[PDB]
């Protein structure tokens, strides 16, 4: 069996359903088997966080949140706390969190510290994957997430159909962004990359400069030769409006 | 307030599409913005004796 499900119950929180992914390197994985068990089997259209981790970004997410709910959009992301988790339960959003189980811990009952990597309440779905000797690290299970969106915005294979619309969103709060970024320029993806990050403030200030002003000093090399093949589309802004204003507009009208 | 990097094209399409939804099922594809107008009202000045 190369996947098994379990209900998982957050400590003060929701239930989720936790998928155990024991290969993550496994050919013809079997999605269709595993979103019917999980009844992830509509189209979706699928918001996808890159690089998401615990920010000063709250109203941000509550506009991002109110697209996602306006589009009936499942939320993608690493499963640790960003600060959507508020906003994805009081609206009941379904938030889909993909890790390696070795870089993520489980949420301990009555913890006064919540470790950067616990696992966060608001997830309505997890994917902890895994290789066969258990050794997977962030990155790697990238490969992974992108082929489960592909999927949920796919839905059943029945419903003869255009896949519903994938929008990224780069936050890079966290360095490894690199290769979720490759990956959606590799599958032809709209990303927008968000204010907030030194990272993203970097690709914004650069993309408003002159081609002999431009100062690259925390984005390397590769990730400049993927902002010339991608669809990459600035937001220099950190208001709700804004970002759900975009949000909606990706996931219903594709510009280019 | 012109913040949105959008061609001029995709902003007349929008538009059309917004009035077409508008005629058609009563809804706006645009979101509502607040504008906040200072007005200059007159108050007595009650004596607080």
């Amino acid at each position: 069996q190369v996947w098994k499900p379990y209900d998982f119950l957050f400590p003060a929180g929701r239930l989720a359903k936790l998928v155990k992914v024991f290969d993550v390197y496994f050919k013809n994985f079997p999605f269709s088997d595993l979103l019917n068990k999980l009844k992830l089997t509509e189209g979706y259209p699928i918001v996808n966080l890159i690089g998401a981790a615990q920010s000063n970004r709250g109203k941000f997410y509550a506009g991002l949140a109110r697209a996602c709910f306006n589009s009936e959009a499942i939320i993608v992301d690493s499963a640790i706390e960003t600060g959507l988790e508020p906003y994805v339960i009081r609206r009941d959003l379904k938030l889909v969190g993909v890790a390696p189980e070795n870089c993520v811990k489980y949420p301990k009952i009555n913890s006064t510290y919540k470790d950067p990597y616990e696992l966060s309440n608001g997830h309505t779905h997890l994917f902890l994957v895994n290789d066969k000797d258990k050794t997977l690290q962030w990155s790697q299970e990238t490969l992974f997430k992108i082929q489960l969106i592909l999927k949920l915005a796919e839905g059943k294979v029945s419903k003869k159909g255009p896949r519903c619309k994938i929008v990224n969103v780069l936050l890079a709060d966290t360095p490894n962004y690199l290769d979720e970024v490759r990956l959606a320029v590799k599958y032809d993806l709209p990303i927008i990359v968000c204010k907030g990050s030194h990272i993203c403030d970097e690709i914004i200030k650069n993309s408003k400069a002159q081609e002999e002003e431009k100062q690259w000093n925390l984005v390397d090399d590769e990730m400049q030769e993927l902002l010339q093949k991608g669809h990459f589309y600035m937001l220099d802004s950190l208001d709700s409006e804004d970002i759900a204003q975009y949000i909606h507009f990706f996931l219903t009208f594709t510009p280019y | 307030k012109g913040i949105l990097p959008m061609k001029e094209s995709f902003k007349y399409a929008y538009l059309v599409l917004n009035d077409l939804f508008q005629e058609q099922l009563q809804f706006s594809i645009i979101e509502p913005k607040s504008a906040t107008k200072e007005v200059v009202k007159a108050q007595p000045l009650i004596g607080i004796t």
